[PDB]
């Protein structure tokens, strides 16, 4: 985590370098946890690879989709939030409609992207 | 239009299960267990970033507690037990050359003990300190006999406490917080992402909190609520002060076989004369130190007002006394040398005692029995910080006293733990955009 | 021309490890241990779709019970043991005020017993049933003291059931069966998809099922082989029938120290007068329910026979009686006065006997004890079922006679996981096209 | 599972449904249970997920490769296949080709594929 | 491990039947081996996934980049390095410059690809 | 450009965790537990690869040494402790009919043991071999008795070994050495890739080598340095010797039940006449087969050399005699009849001793005492090799003398898993090209 404070605009360049360490890859007390956090550390990568997997992006790090953006989402200029405010401020907004556009993204796409190339 | 990005600088504050490291023998926190520590754990400054603590909702506190407590279990299990030691005692007192003080302080005591061969038994004596027994009615049982099993530590485990470094699992991370008068809670501009945090020392004490960190600058004084009389107010001083502790007896040790494999370390005759095992601290710089915890507690009461020191009012040896441990011999100091007089506007010799059984963690059940140490024991220790209490009553005027109090090692943990909190990293989002 | 689609809707039978989840003190089931429940675990009915199942060849049958069995060893590990009471006995009768039945059922017996010191002795008696106690040749030993060690179960661990849910991984789901006549076997059509089970209390008892689930309309009578004399009918109500049973004795406890931490929770005296700690059946809805049990029964045997009924033919008490437990109290009751009369086209009350040392599971080795209880039992129960099992000889004519038989705690929990199976997911298939 | 008794046809258009709870994301008894449900569930997701990294799709849920389709594996109409019978009832027959037609997916692919396009 | 003291260029080939069984896919002595064993297997597998990720492939086995080659990395002639020597012959030499290479592999191709699709 | 490619040929010396496998009873292996082999464990021939072992620094022995100790005590944990044997003995001799050797051998022994009710002895006497029995100055103890527990064998838990295959996880390989000359070091071109090893039984002998795998040639002599004194030679034969090991003394054995389900079984009184429990060594083929020996020994020497065999010079049983396991029981054999004569250019016997309290391991705490076997033990094995020394002093001339030295089961280890080594395949690499 070295984009830090800087705007979502500036941290988009260096998306690799957090998303390197995200995976980073007896018994007895110690042994107990070094095994779960192994494991943790798997499942939680998985659990959001295949979340990119369905939001047809896959090759990852940056990806767009067919879904518009909502007025209700914050609607601010992007002028300010692409470019002066950070990640941490912008999430504290806009997770309030996280639900939603995680069903738009899976559907949107694979609705109209599957089946289309399926015809053709 | 909506798209989504990966390797996001966003996290949420978490709990997770974090793992020891270590620098990489067989001593009781089993750190060899641990995995060698990262030769270059460079912390990421995050500029322009800020973020809230609270040490006193800290939960890396409690994994360090938990952790502590099973791995003492853990490494005391597979020993000798004394169970077999719980006999009547016939005990005298140890008269061959009392200097003074530790007058009815040692017990030579005999008992039929069991042997190899279970149809016969030995006369065997060995020698007891005082808090290790209770008088029958001059016959004796061991102290906390009538309570729990005692166990004898293993005697090749060191007590040694080793850095312990506690390090998060990948999608997790620690956060430091650099503001060097942080008072514990609240927030906390300028801070910096770590996989670990540095070593922390699992040492054990009560009143006197001796080989932590310093503060970097002033003397900090940190407490949950200040006003409150039921917390406890946290010290840490901005210098050392220097603790010396001896155990001057040159001890000699039997080992008493009970059965097949099975046998007892006892103290033996001691050679020499005797003594109180006291405790040296420096005088000067021990109430100068003092005078710089009074310059900051005013602070919070008034700066017209009389800060009084005094000891502790009673309960247990652990609350009443400096407990410690040196080499695996365990001391409960009187310091009521130390907590003493009043601010308005050379050396100090504390006596101490020596306990063999001990219940460690305030725990009913359980007792541990400290095997004899036969080389003489001095160790130097650095006073790091205080654990105080703010005495109750009217509280009037503008006269506050604070007392030595103590127990709950959370406490010894939190005052290490202090700067550190555990977020998960949230590594997805999305942001409007056209494209 | 050859595609591969992933999300399909394909299962296959299969074997896998389902989890504990709890609603989520200190039971004996540890049911903190697993995770909480969904508050809202929807289930997937499965539009067009049929499938196959067999109570009788369900591995989730053999897992719930391997799971209880380990979980009891578990939780009564860390206790004290008893194995100091296997020492004579020196036993008389409780005469002070006996009830006419209760004569020799109470019996007030003295030993020496192991002190916190162990060089010395204590006199001290307590009260036990006469089921715990062999005469040897009035001196006595306790019953399977020359079988097996003896535990006493740690006097702060509940034994009231707490309902179980049974969850798959992800990856792999349970079907369950809506087919409301369900006969245990085969093709099952209308089949619906969960994550987890309900909830299922591991009540155990013999003879008659308590607390269980009730049949949707009408009670049903399922076996493997209704032909078979070897195998069990499981008889499940479509209605409850209350049961309530009592121990009106007003004990009391004594609390032995044996050693050190060690100590044994004694029967003391009994306040007041004796009583036979019997259970009521209400008369007219057990035997009306009979009356549908057999109305039932008779579909399989033909609708001109005699249905008769008669108790246990022998064997152990765990076979011959109503074992049950109310609050940790184990009871023993006689279910002669239920399983009577013939069937061709006010209140029941059942006697008990109390026995404290219990091997359950029907194991040779490992006996548990039970403390007593000083508070006055009483329980209020659901009658869910029966066990039965058909006579043998000629079997001749046109009347067949059903017992209450049992034993083999498997048939309890088949009872509940009837409407289950496991299946796996394999999410990946192909199929003709044209691209 | 939703798409049930729906023909295969059908049951295309709620693959990312089913998909989404594939993966979904001490000792003692029970704590041993969640330990091993929870490994389980991950091997069994990567064991699938490394296959259609093989039978080059990865942006999978629907793909198309470039076998042919044999005549000997349930030769039936598509109007049958893909309209009116169900998955279950198709793995019924098919299945009996299953090694054939993957090792078919593996290698005809990628022996055309790759290679050719590293020539290009 | 099949394609032994093959070429490297003879090595390309078979690519697919080594890494089909990279992943492959209680407690007391052996139940606790077996259990890390699966975890192992798994972490492994992944750990190398996710690198071939950021080195935008994903669609493996084979892929190209827009890193070029250095001349300080064995400079030697294709037609002895990519035909008439062997992989383990091949990484004695070139691993000097794992890090390097690696380095250059994952910024090169996401910072000119990723912004500059962004923007288009 | 750079390209990458995964499926590479890649492999790196690698060490990591190996698993069991076997061929799918309860023995003290567990067997069970192992997950069934592969029907099919094809190898994959590396073609024009070369590869480079080292057996004397492979840790696929340490873990097969870990494994196998670690196992070991796993399975004796549950089961009967000796503790209460340790008890004055009162012993003679057994003399009813004694076969000339077998003189001091036999001991009828008598002691005052604990019974079901502790507070009651019984007297009860049992047969002890010489060497499990120590005179206390007609007075005996156990031996080991003053030194560590001893615990009695689970009666039903076999020690036949089973083969026991290894298999790498997933990413890692064994490499096997196809070469059939390969001297345990150095490069071993033609090397074939397996994922498990080929089974091994392990087997547990000192001096000799029992049911091995044989040389596909010629004998073979390796050692980690044929000239240093300090290391062993293991010599791998190409043919096996057969070796047949009775008991006679036709035995019955006694359960004295010791307490609460726990139960001691006795040696009983032997039916018939008594016997020396000897081995024979097929004459003409053990010494044929040290002519092979020395022929291969003399490629290191010199072809002018004498070759000299010598029993072992000295120390504890499991070095000084062949030690091995038939059934359950442990036999220390004398050697001093094969390791005979000299090299310039019918049937052998061996007298045994039988032990029933054993050491394995060569660890100072932990006895096991091994029931006794009713039936007459017979087995017959295959000798597959030898360990031995070179011996010292001024090793002048061209005379060398060989001893059948032994201890530490690992080189018994060593000897089978000589053709293997752990790596780990690296599936990713770059190479130059133009694309
Ligand atoms: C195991 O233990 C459990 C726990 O105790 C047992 O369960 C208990 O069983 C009891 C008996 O069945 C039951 O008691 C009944 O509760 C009913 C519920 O009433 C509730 O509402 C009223 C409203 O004010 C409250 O006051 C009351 O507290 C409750 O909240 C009552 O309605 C029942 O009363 C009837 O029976 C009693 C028996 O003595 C009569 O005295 C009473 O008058 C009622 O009977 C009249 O009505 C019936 C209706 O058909 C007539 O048939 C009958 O002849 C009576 O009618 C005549 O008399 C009245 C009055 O003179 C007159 O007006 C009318 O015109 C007629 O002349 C009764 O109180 C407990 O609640 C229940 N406990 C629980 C927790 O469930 C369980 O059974 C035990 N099991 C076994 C095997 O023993
Ligand atoms: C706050 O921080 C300070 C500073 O780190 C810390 O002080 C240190 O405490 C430890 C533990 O008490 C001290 O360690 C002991 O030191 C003695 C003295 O040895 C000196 O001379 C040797 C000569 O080569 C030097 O190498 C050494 O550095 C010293 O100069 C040692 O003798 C102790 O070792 C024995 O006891 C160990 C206990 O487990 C054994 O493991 C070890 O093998 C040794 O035992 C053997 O000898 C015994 C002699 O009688 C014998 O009885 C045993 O059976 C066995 O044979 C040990 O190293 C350390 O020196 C202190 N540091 C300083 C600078 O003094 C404070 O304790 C800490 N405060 C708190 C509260 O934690
Ligand atoms: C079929 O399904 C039924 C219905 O669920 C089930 O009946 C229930 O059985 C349980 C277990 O026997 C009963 O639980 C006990 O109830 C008594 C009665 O308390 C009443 O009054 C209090 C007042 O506040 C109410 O809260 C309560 O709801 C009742 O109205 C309780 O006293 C019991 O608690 C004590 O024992 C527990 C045992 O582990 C302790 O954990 C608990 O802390 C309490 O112990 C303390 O008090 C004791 C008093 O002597 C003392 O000895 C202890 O040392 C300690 O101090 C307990 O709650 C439950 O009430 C029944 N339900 C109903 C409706 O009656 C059947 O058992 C079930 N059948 C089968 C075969 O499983
Ligand atoms: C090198 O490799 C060789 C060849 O594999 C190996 O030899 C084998 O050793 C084992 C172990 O000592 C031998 O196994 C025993 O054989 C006896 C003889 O039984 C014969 O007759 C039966 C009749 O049906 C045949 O089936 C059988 O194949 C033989 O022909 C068996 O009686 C033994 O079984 C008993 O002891 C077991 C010990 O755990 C029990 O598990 C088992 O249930 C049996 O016990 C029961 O009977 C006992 C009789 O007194 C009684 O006391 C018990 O309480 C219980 O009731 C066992 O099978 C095997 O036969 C040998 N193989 C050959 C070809 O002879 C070498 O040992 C090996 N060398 C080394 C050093 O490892
Ligand atoms: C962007 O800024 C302009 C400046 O006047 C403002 O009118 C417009 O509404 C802003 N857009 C949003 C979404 O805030
Ligand atoms: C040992 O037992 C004897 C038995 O009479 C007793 O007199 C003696 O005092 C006991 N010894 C001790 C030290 O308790
Ligand atoms: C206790 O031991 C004494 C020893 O003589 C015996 O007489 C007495 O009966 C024992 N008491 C009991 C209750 O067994
Ligand atoms: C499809 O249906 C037509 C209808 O006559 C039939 O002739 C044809 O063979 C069918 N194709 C297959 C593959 O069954
Ligand atoms: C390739 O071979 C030619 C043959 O003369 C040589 O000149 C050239 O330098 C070689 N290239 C490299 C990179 O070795
Ligand atoms: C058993 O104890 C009695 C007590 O006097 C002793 O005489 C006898 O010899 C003991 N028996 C044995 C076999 O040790």
């Amino acid at each position: 985590l070295g984009a830090a404070g800087s705007t979502m605009g500036a941290a988009s360049m260096t998306l690799t370098v957090q998303a390197r360490n995200l995976l980073s890859g007896k018994l007895t007390v110690w042994g107990i946890k070094q095994l779960q956090a192994r494991v943790l550390a798997v499942e939680r990568y998985l659990r959001d690879q295949q979340l990119l997997g369905i939001w047809g992006c896959s090759g990852k790090l940056i990806c767009c989709t067919n879904v518009p953006w909502n007025s209700s989402w914050s609607n601010r200029n992007l002028s300010e939030i692409w470019d002066n405010m950070t990640w941490l401020q912008w999430d504290k907004e806009i997770s309030n409609y996280t639900q939603i556009i995680y069903g738009l993204l899976e559907e949107s796409q694979n609705q109209q992207e599957k089946n289309e190339q399926d015809l053709l | 239009w909506v798209t989504v990005y990966y390797g996001v600088p966003v996290w949420k504050d978490a709990e997770t299960t974090l793992f020891c490291a270590s620098d990489a023998k067989h001593n009781v926190w089993a750190t060899h267990a641990c995995v060698p520590t990262d030769p270059n754990p460079q912390e990421i400054h995050l500029e322009n970033v800020t973020e809230e603590f609270n040490m006193w909702k800290n939960n890396m506190v409690e994994q360090m507690h938990t952790d502590i407590i099973s791995l003492w279990d853990q490494s005391l299990k597979p020993c000798v037990k004394l169970t077999p030691l719980c006999v009547t005692l016939q005990c005298t007192n140890v008269t061959n050359n009392i200097t003074d003080d530790m007058r009815g302080e040692l017990k030579n005591c005999s008992f039929n003990m069991t042997t190899e061969l279970r149809d016969k038994k030995q006369k065997v004596y060995s020698l007891f300190y005082r808090l290790d027994v209770v008088q029958i009615n001059k016959e004796y049982r061991l102290i906390n006999c009538n309570t729990s099993a005692i166990t004898q530590a293993c005697p090749k485990v060191s007590f040694e406490p080793i850095p312990i470094h506690y390090c998060a699992p990948a999608g997790f991370a620690i956060l430091k917080c650099k503001d060097k008068k942080f008072n514990g809670t609240g927030p906390c501009p300028s801070v910096s992402t770590v996989q670990c945090t540095h070593g922390i020392k699992p040492v054990v004490s009560t009143q006197l909190l001796l080989n932590g960190s310093l503060a970097e600058e002033e003397v900090m004084i940190r407490s949950e609520n200040i006003t409150n009389n039921a917390k406890n107010i946290l010290v840490q001083f901005n210098t050392p002060v220097q603790i010396n502790c001896t155990r001057p007896n040159n001890n000699t040790r039997k080992s008493i076989r009970i059965g097949p494999g099975q046998a007892f370390y006892a103290t033996g005759d001691i050679i020499g004369d005797i003594r109180q095992a006291h405790c040296n601290v420096s005088k000067a710089t021990w109430n100068e130190t003092l005078g710089k915890v009074v310059k900051q507690l005013r602070k919070h009461f008034g700066n017209n007002t009389i800060i009084r020191f005094a000891n502790s009012s009673g309960g247990d040896l652990e609350v009443t006394t400096h407990s410690f441990n040196c080499g695996g011999e365990f001391f409960y100091c009187n310091t009521s040398g130390l907590f003493n007089s009043t601010w308005i506007s050379d050396s100090i010799t504390l006596p101490c005692r020596i306990k063999q059984i001990i219940n460690m963690w305030q725990r009913i059940g359980q007792a541990m029995y400290a095997p004899p140490i036969q080389g003489v024991i001095r160790c130097v220790s650095n006073i790091t910080g205080l654990i105080l209490t703010r005495d109750g009553g009217s509280t009037n005027s503008t006269t506050e006293t604070f007392r030595p109090g103590g127990g709950d090692m959370r406490d010894n943990w939190r005052s290490e733990l202090y700067k550190y909190k555990v977020v998960k990293i949230e590594p997805l989002g999305v942001a409007p955009t056209r494209c």
